[PDB]
This record gives structure tokens, C-alpha cells and sequence, in this order.
RNA sequence: AGAGUGUAGCUUAAAAGCACCCAACUUACACUUAGGAGAUUCAAUUGACGCUCUGA
């Protein structure tokens, strides 16, 4: 029975004038726009870093296969296995203050 | 003179003598005036130092507008006063193409071709 | 074969504390909060404050910030479990309550004819188990610890050999779930080290190329 | 009865095994660019280009013109990169570009266009107007000297003659005023 | 590393202003959550 | 025309396709349909990481079957010194992906795990009965 | 110590075309619109800096 909160509640009706101050300033518009430009550059650098670590890690696992087929085939037969013991995986994100 | 009628199940239409075709790549803006032969009459791109040395960016609304002005000047000097522009709906509703069509119209180029005196 | 089948472990404790926000990032955080305020509506608190202000204006012509004051007093009372564990730990790189925003990997001091230096935890392939099995007996051949940890999967993560008839090193990977090391004064110098401090213990090919698979992000 | 294809089939080198692991075009524009590239490909079947295009000889149109100007690409590129660096270093340029209130000087653009790629654009205009076909029977020359020609109309007016603009015989009653940038010791010939 | 999808605002057209609130767990760990009222601090029993 | 070499230059239905549960590969291996559950107390931060997970799977060429939301649970906490209240909500977004090679698992997992945001939990399950 | 070498991620491209990043839209993706960041390792075909590969 699918019902969700993607719906808007009826409460939202006619009190949106807590912020009737859509009027920004020229300096504020410039500051916001320039900040967003610097955000675009930052996040491009971050995705470059993440692609680099992806490529490095896969490089190693393929190097594994390389230096596992240099030695022995039976070990490789288990190095390629769906290890059905780790799948249900949980990890809680980092908290702000330690316990 | 004949305009190439037909092709009424595909796009673009080939019933024109000249056409404005604009190519917005990732880095540059190129606008060409092409005969129906495929022969290119007059062209304006940001790949030229001509437009590069005055623009900040070669992919902005300013880039499309300035290419509009420069090709309009080249069209008037080449004698090309009329052409068809065949846009896509998102090109038509984009603001770069509005500034280009306004630049051509206010530079003298009329973007609708006159009809053929079939008789 | 002129090689020796040796596996190893890469037991990493996850970062516990959130990484601090860089200069650039904080500006957006302020900006995003600003536009969230500038595009919201219908705050029940704000409506209570505004309606009570207007009704008080009517009564004066002829509340909510008290709750705000109470909330701020209780928040001022509550101290936060601090995250300056650099000050809580000085420079004791053997304890697990060192740098909490970053990631630490285990490293124990060993002795060998080639190198009497720190190694990631080692095992030899007996003829009756998987290499994941070999890392799992490293888990029980360390020095009296209740390390409880998850193993990321059944596949290798590094091959950094040396020749001395060759120590083929078969670096695996795991993830520390909850466990802790017994005997805080462990005679085997276990040191819990980051990728940035990896150069205090790991010099070259067989041990310093591990930067390929230690993920600092 | 069947006859085997005379050459490669169009959608042939696409692997139909991993159709869901093959990349798709999600854009009408991207399909259109590929469509038009195939459309301009040669093709071994009967084509609109075969029946309607101009089938000129592949005689590789002989150049009959003065040799190309020689430039130093590294120095030119370095100068251009530094100039673009200065233009982007100007903050008001970024302000004007973001506010869409910038502009481009057409007179300067036209002058250095006449210096840089104007010769080749004029060559293409002449070829479109069929002047090489009718003057030199196919041979092409890049116009490497800007030949400024105008007609003195009124007392303070000139009607320029650029590349195919209309000039009435009333405006062309008397001889034009011409200017070609040259060096001393170079003899020349003008022909209308 | 835990910043990537952390920087984000409420991407809805009609939404209430949600206040930055610290929520302690039971082991004494705080997390930045969003709540309807400015209660700068909420305890979990 | 059928007798001509240009027969079928207009085929198009072999380029389109139209009319898997606990899939494996035998000697090689590849997991079945897996759901990335991503609950949080903040609808905002959950949605954001679900978007990040979807975008990284698309950049990693892992097939994403569907992004669907599991129902928001509003739980009420009552403490007394009747009791007062503090109504909390947990929102849960799930990214259902299909094809992950067993070698790649380590990498994908490490990366989603490392970037986990403050207060959002990742519970990767197989689609059997979660409906 | 010696070889393959050498345009940003890729190109029997020559300073390009695509890939890529942030906003708006979309549950999200995709599309689209607006923006964005970039490369020719260095000296008159070789010569001398960087990656990989081989060995001690």
C-alpha cells in the first residue's frame, strides 16, 4: 500500500509572506553568482580525485589477477567468488561528536 | 527559381535557397549561411581570432549574439539579405538563439525568404 | 615455484567524526541556509510569534521567545563530547582514539632478515584454505584483540613482492566494525596510522606502494 | 531469390548481443549529427547526391595564386593565449559577460578578419558565385591582397564593392576609387 | 570525504523552514538534523 | 526490395528491444538485483545521497533498475519529568541496481561507504520480499 | 642501467570534436537551458625532463 510524503500537505495555503523580501542587492547577486562559479571548479576537482582513486583501486585488483595467474589457478577460482557472507552490508555515517 | 519542395516526412526542409545553420559545440559557436547545394556562402565562428580576441567566452549568450552581428555584416556585404532559419523547438526557446536572430534582424538580414513566382 | 604465498590484511577503522568543512565549503553552507530561509513558508513557530505580536499590539493599543530562551539555556548547559582527540591523545599513534575525522589502518612492528620493520598483518597460505581465510587467521594470530571486523569481499587488493625464493605479498582488505585491542601496553608495537603518516614506517616497493589501495579519498 | 549486398551494410558493425549494455543516443541532436555524417559518407547505393549534386572532375583545382603568408605558430599562439589571459583577467569583462551586456567591435573585427581569414572567405564566396568557373575555367586563387574599391556617389558618399553586393549603374557611372596596400617596386594590373 | 552530498538544501517548492538542530543519540553522539522549531538540541532517551 | 543487394537497409526492430532474480555466472560471478536502502532523519540529506549514489552508478556503468522511496515513518518520543513530545521522522530512499560484478563490489562499496553523510545509514539488501 | 615513449579523459583531430563539473527541471535519471575548468616536457629529425617496462 504505497502512500508517501512526496505530496504537499494541505497546510501550505496562504502564509508565505514570512519572506516578502525577494529584492536582493547587486552586490549580493554578484557574490552568490561568483561563489557558485567557484563551486563548479571545486566539485570538478573533487570528481577528478574520486575518478583517480577509482582507477587506482581497479588497477590493483586487475594487477591481482595478473599476479594470481602468474602463480596458481585454484586460488583465482576463490578470488572470483560471490562470497555470500558480506552482502547484507551496514555502515552508519560519521557522527558530529564522538559518543 | 525552384526551391527544393518535398521531404515532408523528414527534417530539416530543403525548400529554401539559403539557410542559416548554427552549430553550438562545447567550446565554440559557428553560424553558416549555406546554399541548398551544400555550398557555404558566408560563415562566422568563435574559432576565429577575429571574434576570440574580443570575447570573454566563446560559448555564452554574448557569443551567439556577437556571431549574429558579425555574420549579419558578412551577409549584407555578400548580398545575402534573405534566408530560412530552421530551428529545433529547444533552439527556438533558448535565449542564445533569440539574441542571434535579433542580431541578424537588426543587422539587416530578414530571416524569411520571399516566395517563388511559380507563374 | 620460486615464490612464497603470503597474504596480508588492511584492517581500517572507519572515520567516526565528520570531516571539517573547508573555507570554500562553509560559504555555500551559509548561502544554502540563506536561500532556504528566503524560499521557505509556514513556520508554526514564526506564526505563533507573529500572531502573538499582533494580538499583543491590539491589547497594548487598547510568548515564543521565552521558549527560545529556555532552549538556548539548555543548549548552553549541554557540553559536547569534544573531537580534539589530538589534544586527548597528544601523539600516541598506537591508540584508536587518535585522528577521528580521518582513516587509520593497522600496522605492527615485526622482524625479518630482509626487513625488521613494520608490516601489514601477514599469513602464509596453508594448502587447505582461501586467501580470505589467510587474512581471517591473521585476525586470530594478532596479539590478543577483540577486533570485530567485516571483510570487504573474496578478492585480492595488492601484489607487492620481493626476491629473497620470493615473498609474493597478497594484500587483502577488511573493515573494522566494533572491536578493540586488549593489553593497551602491547609488546608488539601496533601503530594505527594514516596514509599521510605511512611514510614514517613504509619505505619502498614491497611496502610503500600500498598507496595504490589505501583509500584516503 | 536474394542478392548479397555490394558492400558494408549501414547498421552492421553494431553488436546486437549486448543491446542493453551498448550506449544509446538519448538526444535528437546527437542522432542528427551521426545521421548527417552518414549522409555525407560516400555509399554504394543510389543517392540523392548522385542524382542532384554537382559532379565536378576530381582534377584537384589548380592554384594560380601568390604563395601563402608565412607565420610563426608558436609565437602567435603564445601572444594569443596571453591576450586571452589579460581579457579574462579584466573583472568588468566577466561582469558584462554574466549580465549579458557585453559587445564586440565590428570595425576592428572586420579589419583583422580581412588580415587573417578574409582571403579564404572571399575565395569561397567567389567559388559560390562561380567566378573561377567562368573566369579561369576552374582554377582557384586565394585573394591575398585586400582590394578596396568604392564608388564616389553624392559628394561625401561612397558605395563600396565588397563581394557581391548590389551597385546600380547610376552609382557606377564613373570610375571607382581603388586602394591596394603595396610596396614600391611592385608593378600591378587592374581589370573590370 | 563526507561532504559530497552533505551540502544540500530542501529541493521542494512548498516547504517549511527547518532549523539546524543537534540530536544526541543515547551513547552521546550528536548529528545535524532539521526540525520544525528552533529547539537547538533534542535528546533521544 | 528482396531480390536487390540493398534489402533491409531500413531494419530498426533488431536495434530496439522489447517483449534478473538471483542471477549468477558459475565460474565467473555477478550478483543479482540489489537494493541500496539509505534511511535518515533528514529528508534533505537522504535525497542528496540517493542522488549521488544514482549519479555515481551511472558514471560507473552499473545498471540502476529504479530509484524508489520507502514510506516515511513518523515516530513520537515522549519524555517526562502525561509526558511531553518530540516528533521525529525517518525518510528512506532506495537505489535498486542490477549488474555488479563480484570483483567490482569491493570498490563500489568502499566508495559509497566512505562518502556516507552525517546521519544516513546504508543497508544493501537483495530484493526478495521488500515490497 | 637500458628500451616504448610524450596533445587535458580519449582521438591513421590539427590548438578541434567529444567525454567531464555546478545550478534550473526531473523522486531521481535522462533531455533541455544557462554557466565552467582545462592540454601540446623542455632546446637548434635528433638533443636533454616525466610515466611505464625490464635488472641490481
Amino acid at each position: 500500500i504505497p502512500i508517501e510524503d512526496f505530496i504537499t500537505p494541505l497546510k501550505f495555503l496562504d502564509k508565505a509572506r514570512e519572506r516578502p523580501q525577494v529584492e536582493l542587492t547587486f552586490e549580493e547577486t554578484e557574490r552568490r553568482a561568483l561563489l557558485l562559479k567557484k563551486w563548479s571548479l571545486y566539485k570538478q576537482q573533487e570528481r577528478k580525485m574520486e575518478r583517480d582513486t577509482i582507477r587506482a583501486m581497479l588497477e590493483a585488483q586487475q594487477e591481482a589477477l595478473e599476479e594470481l595467474q602468474l602463480e596458481s589457478p585454484k586460488l583465482h577460482a576463490e578470488a572470483i567468488k560471490r562470497d555470500p557472507n558480506l552482502f547484507p552490508f551496514e555502515k552508519e555515517g560519521p557522527h558530529y561528536t564522538p559518543p | 527559381a525552384r526551391k527544393e519542395r518535398g521531404w515532408r516526412t523528414v527534417f530539416p526542409s530543403r525548400e529554401f535557397w539559403h539557410r542559416l545553420r548554427v552549430i553550438r559545440t562545447q567550446h565554440h559557436v559557428e553560424a553558416l549561411v549555406e546554399h541548398q547545394n551544400g555550398k557555404v556562402v558566408v560563415s562566422a565562428s568563435t574559432r576565429e581570432w577575429a571574434i576570440k580576441k574580443h570575447l570573454y567566452s566563446t560559448r555564452n549568450v554574448v557569443a551567439c549574439e556577437s556571431i549574429g552581428r558579425v555574420l549579419a555584416q558578412r551577409c549584407l556585404e555578400a548580398g545575402i539579405n534573405f534566408m530560412v532559419y530552421q530551428p529545433t523547438p529547444w533552439e527556438a526557446a533558448s535565449d542564445s538563439m533569440k539574441r542571434l536572430q535579433s542580431a541578424m534582424t537588426e543587422g539587416g538580414v530578414v530571416l524569411r525568404e520571399p516566395q517563388r513566382i511559380y507563374e | 615455484s620460486p615464490w612464497r604465498l603470503l597474504g596480508a590484511l588492511c584492517l581500517q577503522r572507519p572515520p567516526v567524526v565528520s570531516k571539517p568543512l573547508t573555507p570554500l565549503q562553509e560559504e555555500m553552507a551559509s548561502l544554502l541556509q540563506q536561500i532556504e530561509i528566503e524560499r521557505s513558508l509556514y513556520s508554526d513557530h514564526e506564526l505563533r510569534a507573529l500572531d502573538e505580536n499582533q494580538r499583543l499590539a491590539k491589547k497594548k493599543a487598547d510568548l515564543a521567545q521565552d521558549l527560545e530562551d529556555m532552549w538556548e539555556q539548555k543548549f548552553l548547559q549541554f557540553k559536547l563530547g569534544a573531537r580534539i582527540t589530538e589534544a586527548d591523545e597528544k601523539n600516541d599513534r598506537t591508540s584508536l582514539n587518535r585522528k577521528l575525522d580521518r582513516n587509520l589502518v593497522l600496522l605492527v612492528r615485526e622482524k625479518f632478515g630482509d626487513q625488521d620493520v613494520w608490516i601489514l598483518p601477514q599469513a602464509e597460505w596453508q594448502p587447505g584454505e582461501t586467501l580470505r581465510g589467510t587474512a581471517e587467521r591473521t585476525l586470530a594470530t594478532l596479539s590478543e584483540n577483540n577486533m570485530e571486523a567485516k571483510f570487504l569481499g573474496n578478492a585480492p587488493c595488492g601484489h607487492y613482492t620481493f626476491k629473497f625464493l620470493g615473498a609474493k605479498v597478497f594484500f587483502f582488505k577488511a573493515l573494522l566494525l566494533t572491536g578493540d585491542f586488549s593489553q593497551a601496553g602491547n609488546k608488539g608495537h601496533h601503530v594505527w596510522v594514516t596514509k599521510d603518516e605511512l611514510g614514517d614506517y613504509l619505505k619502498p616497493k614491497y611496502l610503500a606502494q600500498v598507496r595504490r589501495f589505501v583509500s584516503d579519498l | 531469390r536474394r542478392t548479397p549486398p555490394l558492400g558494408p551494410m549501414p547498421n552492421s558493425d553494431i553488436d546486437l548481443s549486448n543491446l542493453e549494455r551498448l550506449e544509446k543516443y538519448r538526444s535528437f541532436d546527437r542522432y542528427r549529427r551521426r545521421a548527417e555524417q552518414e549522409a555525407q559518407a560516400p555509399h554504394w547505393w543510389r543517392t540523392y547526391r548522385e542524382y542532384f549534386g554537382e559532379k565536378t572532375d576530381p582534377k584537384e583545382k589548380i592554384d594560380i595564386g601568390l604563395p601563402p603568408p608565412k607565420v610563426s605558430r608558436t609565437q602567435q599562439l603564445l601572444e594569443r593565449k596571453q591576450a586571452i589571459q589579460e581579457l579574462r583577467a579584466n573583472v568588468e569583462e566577466e561582469r558584462a559577460a554574466r549580465l549579458r551586456t557585453a559587445s564586440v567591435p565590428l570595425d576592428a573585427v572586420r579589419a583583422e578578419w580581412e588580415r587573417t581569414c578574409g582571403p579564404y572567405h572571399k575565395q569561397r564566396l567567389a567559388e559560390y558565385y562561380g567566378l573561377y568557373r567562368d573566369l579561369f575555367h576552374g582554377a582557384t586563387f586565394v585573394p591575398r591582397v585586400p582590394l578596396h574599391v568604392a564608388y564616389a556617389v553624392g559628394e561625401d558618399d561612397l558605395m563600396p564593392v565588397y563581394c557581391g553586393n548590389e551597385v546600380t549603374p547610376t552609382e557606377a557611372a564613373q570610375a571607382p576609387e581603388v586602394t591596394y596596400e603595396a610596396e614600391e617596386g611592385s608593378l600591378w594590373t587592374l581589370l573590370l | 570525504d563526507s561532504s559530497r552530498a552533505s551540502l544540500t538544501r530542501v529541493h521542494r517548492q512548498a516547504y517549511a523552514r527547518l532549523y539546524p538542530v543537534l540530536l544526541v543519540k543515547q551513547d552521546g553522539s550528536t548529528i545535524h538534523i532539521r526540525y520544525r522549531e528552533p529547539r537547538r538540541m533534542l535528546a533521544m532517551p | 526490395y528482396k531480390t536487390k543487394p540493398t534489402h533491409g537497409i531500413g531494419k530498426y526492430k533488431h536495434l530496439i528491444k522489447a517483449e534478473v532474480r538471483a542471477i549468477n555466472l558459475g565460474t565467473d560471478y555477478e550478483y543479482g538485483v540489489l537494493n541500496i536502502h539509505l534511511t535518515a532523519y533528514d529528508m534533505t540529506l537522504a535525497e542528496s545521497y540517493a542522488q549521488y549514489v544514482h549519479n555515481l552508478c551511472n558514471s560507473l556503468s552499473i545498471k540502476v533498475e529504479e530509484s524508489y522511496a520507502m514510506p516515511t515513518k513518523t515516530i513520537e518520543v515522549l519524555q517526562l519529568q502525561m509526558l511531553l513530545d518530540s516528533v521525529l521522522t525517518t525518510h528512506e530512499r532506495v537505489v535498486q541496481i542490477s549488474g555488479l560484478s563480484a570483483t567490482f563490489a569491493e570498490i563500489f562499496l568502499e566508495i559509497i561507504q566512505s562518502s556516507l553523510p552525517e546521519g544516513v545509514r546504508l543497508s544493501v539488501k537483495e530484493h526478495t520480499e521488500e515490497d
